[PDB]
């Protein structure tokens, strides 16, 4: 019992940790709307 | 051209305004705004920047020319005059530039939006602001002189 | 333009100058400068340079522009006369140049303090100075001519 909720707990706190992650990930993206030059990383941009 | 300001107990305490593009409107103060098709859309704010998402329907979308880069010194006009600098921005009469007025965009002599302000209210015996453009390759950077408040 | 000459015994040892950016006094001479606004500031000297920190309010700050590199030979006005060199220091006339006037700037007659004079009595028939400004690319760097004294 322990043991499940130890390394369900984890789990938790790594997957919101995952999201602020992306969130921090989602602020460059203030110079997309800009209409500006392809910056050429893991996500797309014509 | 639509400026408008936004309204917080039937007067006026904050100036949004619609640019190339994405309609904006600056979310460093609170109102409700004026206009009604803005009336009934979202909301997207950053963590440092107070811009709105751009939901106008493509009929009216793009008001405005946004700025590229090479800052000229010359001559930008703003809702008080031109203004005449290069190196940061231009030093504004005293007296002007001070508080309520926020959200008021400088525009090239050519229709071209150069920066938005978000502050700046005194820079001694003349003034500069506060304001976010692109940064040299068009980046949404804000910069802000020591001694910054919104005006 | 805001230059002063510092006040020694009631008497000008002296000459404090501020410049662009930063305010300037040249630290080779003592005595109280006579500004009251600078008479409380805190002191700001190198090991070989004699500059004043900048600490004045920015209401007047940057009094005056800064010089860049590519020296013409051109003229520049200097406090007695135009100068005209572009090796080194102008050969200023006999006489001129002497002592006790420690603290002048040399302008571009733009309006862009080419450099600062530190001594550089005499040179011969004519008279060149020891002076600093940007060296090639922006660098304060003072060049003496031997038999330098400050003037």
């Amino acid at each position: 019992c322990t043991c499940v909720a130890i390394i369900m707990v984890s789990c938790v706190t790594s997957v919101w940790l995952l999201c602020r992650t992306r969130n921090l990930c989602i602020t460059p993206y203030k110079l997309a709307p800009n209409a500006q030059v392809p910056i050429l990383l893991a996500l797309l941009c014509c | 051209d639509k400026t408008f300001p936004i309204m917080l107990n039937g007067q006026v305490n904050g100036y949004a305004c619609v640019v190339g593009g994405r309609v904006f409107k600056p979310l460093h103060v609170e109102g409700r705004i004026d206009n009604e098709q803005l009336a009934a859309i979202k909301l997207k704010k950053a963590s440092i920047y107070d811009l709105e998402y751009g939901d106008v329907p493509q009929c009216m979308k793009s008001d405005t020319l946004q700025y590229t880069s090479d800052k000229p010194p010359g001559f930008y006009n703003w809702h008080h005059g031109a203004v005449q600098y290069e190196n940061n921005r231009f030093t504004v009469p005293r007296g002007v530039g001070g508080k309520g007025d926020s959200g008021r965009p400088i525009l090239d002599n050519k229709g071209r939006v150069v920066a938005i302000v978000l502050g700046g209210v005194n820079e001694g015996s003349r003034t500069a602001l506060s304001v976010v453009t692109w940064n040299q390759k068009g980046v949404t950077v804000k910069d802000t002189p020591e001694g910054s408040e919104p005006w």
